[PDB]
Order: structure tokens, then C-alpha cells, then sequence
């Protein structure tokens, strides 16, 4: 799928309204790292069960 | 030794033979020596050497290094015989550049040296990510069979070996340019893998000497046909053929019928030490008209050293298979390896290509540096480690010692 | 999906060139017209089709 995109995205034309979108993805990506990662960690357990 | 003769070539390819004055410093005579050039240059007829805005007149060798102006022919080392060439060469005095701002100072310097990435670059990117892909794969759904004898490994394996080959046929001929032909070749050699494992694992039962004498086989055939077509990456598609040629041998003798496999690895050896004598002439028989001749001498250097590399691939497999620490006469194998590697590590000498030479040269190396860690391995202890460790740096310390000193 | 599209940049990061080199006409031939003769700049010529 990437090898089609990496020859397929360079000579197309995209609405702004896209490219608007895609940025926004790296932003949500970003916001769940922490809160998960310390639920994995199991931290929450561990100050509620203080 | 009061002159030597010279062949001085000048502009656009005309060589013109010259005896000169062998003590006399350069710089007194790159301007007569140009005067002759053009008189002869002018009486046949060809336009003659000028200059051009600012720069100055020089002598180089045919490697494009000026001598020395102040030296005499004979203090630099140019021997009756050799060639020379008069140049002009441009001034390159101007301006200097300054930039205040540091942000925008180093963007518009750091722009100019390197190279940013590209459309071109982009697809040759993800057409060896997706090769890497399936080859893991087919590793995967290999290690499958070794376990399950069902049709799985056959089947999924199969369909894989028609998509990628289906996909490369469009790119091959659709292919413009000697970057879309890259794109290619990485793409339909990438399809040798699944469809080589994909017959051998057709056959029921457990994994054995059956189904290697369909896997080497295919694998062979496969090679071969690419080669044949595509007349393109000669080097690595002549290994293929090789390793997997003598690999069905070994196989078909193993499941047809075999005393024991010292046999057969030992006919192996005896089979590769003679085929290195052979190489060079099986290499120069599988080879307007200058360019029959650069096409058949390019062509013959690139299938010896592929022919090459399939011999040294066999020999450290067998070769190490042969020896043993604990079986009969321990030191017998070990001395013959010394002998066989001997024979390659002197012989490299005789061939004029660096990669040739090297790849000979190392293949030696290796041999004793595999024997050691076998040795090492099993029968373990103290003096067996200790031992193979010293071995092992003083090897090559004394070899290149004994170069540069 | 009949290929009109709408370009929408920012002027290419510069200022404006009005006196920029206009687009080369293109030529055009017919089997009993053999005569070539050119008709226009290749961008507008798709207009007319791709409507």
C-alpha cells in the first residue's frame, strides 16, 4: 500500500480541505500516548487503591 | 638521457608524438610546445587551440594533474614512452559571499551542499521495503511446512509468487529510463523466493532429500530463465544458477543413493577446486564496432566475478562441514584447509579487476576464521578458546605487516 | 470524475510576473486536411473537452 502511494501522491492534486485533514492526524496521534502509556504502567490502580 | 619522447595529446583528441628536452623546467616549454600543436593542427586542417576570456595554458598528465612549473621532466617520474596533455585552465578568482542573520545565513548554505529528497528516490524506497516484506513472508510460512505437512505453505505461498510476478511484468514493460528499470529488476527478482519455496513444499510427508531436489531445481530454472530474457544484473542472477546447480546434484545423488555425505561434500570440494582454473574461460566462451567490443569486455568482467563468488559461497560450506573436531585424524582436515586456502590466497595476484582480486583474497580468510570458531564451539575448554583467539588477531596482523612494512 | 480540477496555492511563495513568456501553441493535423495548422495553448484545449 505504501509503495502505490509513495508513486501515486506526488503528481496528483489534493482539495485543501484534505491536506487540512492529514496534519491533524500527527496531533491525535500524539494526545493518547501519555494517558495510555501510564495505564499500562498502572498507575491509576496504585493512587486510587493508596 | 638528454630527451625523451612523448605522446602529448591536444584539443578534441589529436596525439602528436615529441621528443623533449629532459632537464628544462615545464614552464619553459608549454608555450612553444602549444605553438607546434596548432601549426600541425592548422596544416591539417582542424580549428586550433585559443583561449578563452581569463585563465592560463598547462601541462597535465592524461590523469588531468598539472606538473610543477618549476621542475625539470626528469625530476618528476615521466619515462621515455609515456603521454601528456596541454589544457587550458580557467580562472577561478571572485567575490566573496556574507550573510548576517545566522537563521537565514545557514538555510541558504546548508541547501546547496546536500541533496533533498525526490519523487525519483521516493518509489526505489518502497519497492525494496515491499521485496524486504516478502521475503520475511516466505520465511515465515517456510518455517510453517517445517512443522505441518499440509497444503498451507503451497497454497498461500503460490498466489503470492503470481501477484508479485504479475506486478513486475506491467513495470518491465512500461519501464522508460535506467531508474524505472531499477524499479523493475528489484521487483521481479523479489518473485524467485516464493515461488522457489513454493514447489518444494508440495510434496507430503516429512522434509527431506524429495522435496530439495524440487526446491533447488525450480530455484535454478528461475534464475536461469530471468537471466535469459532480461540480459541485466548479471553477476547475482549467475550465483543463483551455480549454488542452486550444484545444490540439485548433491540433493538428486542424496535421494537416489549415498554411502555417506563426507562423500558427496568431498566430491563437492574436489569439483569446486577445479572449477576455479575453469572460471576465466567459461566466463570469456558466455560472452559501430567499438561498441561490440566495450559491450563484450563489460559483459565477460561481470560474469567472471560472478562466477566467482558462486565457487567461494560452496567451498566455506563444505569446507567446514568437512573438518571435525573429534573425528579420526582432527588435524588432517585442518591442515588440508591450510593447503586449499594457500592455493587462493596466492593466486589472486594474477587478475587485474579490484573487486576480482578481493573478493579471491578474502575467501581465504574466511576459510581458516570458520575452522577455528568450529573448533572453538565444541570441544570446549581453556586451551581450545584461548588457542583460536590468538590464532585469530595474529592471522591478519602478520599478513597485512608483512604488506606495508 | 470527469477530471476538472481547481488549483489553489499561494501564488508559488511570490509576487506576480505579468510579462511572463505565454504557453507555446500546439499543432494539429487532419487525414484529408494533411496541412498541419496550430489551434491554441494546451491548457485551454482540455477545457473544451474535459466539459
Amino acid at each position: 500500500a505504501g509503495m502505490a502511494a509513495a508513486a501515486h501522491v506526488p503528481h496528483t492534486i489534493y482539495s485543501p480541505l484534505f491536506r487540512k485533514f492529514v496534519e491533524w492526524i500527527e496531533y491525535l496521534c500524539l494526545m493518547p500516548i501519555f494517558p495510555l502509556a501510564l495505564w499500562l504502567m498502572n498507575v491509576y490502580a496504585a493512587i486510587r487503591y493508596r | 638521457p638528454q630527451a625523451v619522447v612523448v605522446g602529448v595529446m591536444a584539443g578534441e583528441g589529436v596525439q602528436i608524438g615529441v621528443l623533449l628536452d629532459a632537464n628544462a623546467p615545464v614552464s619553459v616549454m608549454t608555450d612553444p610546445l602549444l605553438k607546434v600543436v596548432n601549426s600541425r593542427l592548422r596544416e591539417l586542417g582542424e580549428a586550433p587551440l585559443e583561449a578563452t576570456g581569463r585563465g592560463r595554458w598547462a601541462l597535465c598528465l592524461v590523469d588531468g594533474a598539472p606538473l610543477r612549473a618549476t621542475q625539470s621532466l626528469t625530476e618528476q617520474d615521466v619515462y621515455d614512452g609515456d603521454r601528456l596533455w596541454i589544457r587550458f585552465i580557467a580562472d577561478t578568482e571572485r567575490r566573496s559571499q556574507v550573510i548576517e542573520h545566522i537563521s537565514t545565513a545557514v538555510a541558504s548554505d546548508l541547501s546547496k551542499r546536500f541533496a533533498r529528497i525526490d519523487p525519483i528516490v521516493a518509489v526505489q524506497v518502497g519497492a525494496s521495503m515491499v521485496a524486504t516484506g516478502v521475503v520475511l513472508a516466505t520465511g515465515v510460512l517456510g518455517w510453517w511446512r517445517w512443522h505441518h505437512n499440509t497444503w498451507l505453505t503451497t497454497i498461500y505461498t503460490a498466489v503470492i509468487g503470481v501477484l508479485v510476478l504479475a506486478v513486475a511484468m506491467l513495470l518491465l514493460m512500461r519501464a522508460k529510463t535506467d531508474a524505472d528499470r531499477r524499479v523493475a529488476d528489484i521487483m521481479l527478482m523479489s518473485a524467485i523466493m516464493p515461488v522457489t519455496v513454493a514447489a518444494a513444499a508440495a510434496p507430503p510427508g516429512p522434509v527431506g532429500s524429495p522435496q530439495a531436489v524440487l526446491g533447488f531445481g525450480v530455484l535454478t530454472v528461475a534464475a536461469a530463465l530471468a537471466l535469459r530474457f532480461t540480459g541485466r544484473r548479471l553477476g547475482i542472477y549467475t550465483t543463483i544458477v551455480i549454488i542452486g546447480a550444484l545444490t540439485m546434484l548433491a540433493a538428486l545423488a542424496r535421494m537416489v543413493a549415498a554411502t555417506s555425505a563426507v562423500t558427496l561434500l568431498s566430491s563437492l570440494l574436489l569439483i569446486c577446486v577445479v572449477a576455479y582454473h575453469a572460471a576465466p574461460a567459461l566466463s570469456r566462451r558466455l560472452a559501430s564496432s567499438v561498441r561490440d567490443v566495450l559491450l563484450q569486455a563489460e559483459r565477460a568482467r561481470s560474469f567472471l566475478s560472478g562466477l566467482l563468488t558462486g565457487l567461494g559461497v560452496m567451498v566455506v560450506v563444505c569446507m567446514t562441514s568437512l573438518c571435525d573436531p573429534h573425528t579420526g585424524q582432527r588435524w588432517l582436515p585442518l591442515i588440508l584447509a591450510g593447503f586449499t586456502s594457500g592455493f587462493l590466497l596466492l593466486r589472486g595476484r594474477s587478475y587485474v579487476d579490484r573487486w576480482q582480486s578481493i573478493t579471491l583474497a578474502g575467501t581465504a580468510v574466511i576459510i581458516a576464521a570458520a575452522v577455528c570458531v568450529r573448533y572453538a564451539l565444541e570441544l570446549s575448554s581453556p586451551l581450545a578458546v584461548s588457542i583460536v583467539a590468538a590464532i585469530l588477531v595474529l592471522l591478519p596482523a602478520a599478513g597485512m605487516a608483512a604488506a606495508a612494512h | 470524475l470527469a477530471g476538472i480540477r481547481l488549483p489553489v496555492f499561494p501564488s508559488a511563495t511570490s509576487r506576480w510576473v505579468f510579462e511572463a513568456r505565454p504557453d507555446l501553441p500546439t499543432t494539429v493535423v487532419v487525414s484529408g486536411g494533411s496541412a498541419p495548422v496550430l489551434e491554441g495553448p494546451s491548457s485551454v484545449r482540455d477545457v473544451l473537452l474535459q466539459a
